[PDB]
């Protein structure tokens, strides 16, 4: 209990760090998309 | 490989959804 | 979309930059 | 002590590292689809 | 707390190490986006 | 610039798996 506004800081930064990896998995995805509408376009 | 990653990915993060609820819950049950 | 994203990690990795200079001083002030 | 609240983070940490791994391995997959195009458009 | 002071520490190094790994990560995003846009350019 | 940021990535990421084997060490000893 003496390290409790640490782990506070621990966990929130643990949702900091998911909904950061989370919003580049969209982006990523949409990346991933544009990849596949280009190959469709040469192709 | 793209759609197993991807799915292999969503399915890292529906999990890390699941832990941090549960660690916030353990956070509050030490008043946070 | 992109622009909106990118935006929207780039504040995400500041808040997270921010707590872990606090979690990095706690750590210290515990120590 | 708060084992329980430590044991949920430590792996909670390995979700988070084993996600960025997965990332890094579809960011790979673009970085070379970019490439494959870029020799066929230029 | 006195014990997982270790722990502590080590968690805490540990977010350091995935937040820059993040940090990287979106660094290379920002360059596959452009080389999108710019492929998009020659061809869309 | 690219090849320079693959390296980092896979550079922290390893540094990582370390630490993370090194933290479950470390929760394992917290027991008796």
């Amino acid at each position: 209990v003496q390290a409790r506004q640490l782990l506070s800081g621990i966990v929130q930064q643990q949702n900091n760090l998911l909904r950061a990896i989370e919003a580049q998995q969209h982006l990523l995805q949409l990346t991933v998309w544009g990849i596949k509408q280009l190959q469709a376009r040469i192709l | 490989e793209i759609e197993e990653l991807e799915k292999k990915i969503e399915e890292l993060l529906k999990k890390a959804e699941e832990q941090q609820k549960k660690n916030e819950e353990e956070l509050k049950k030490l008043e946070k």
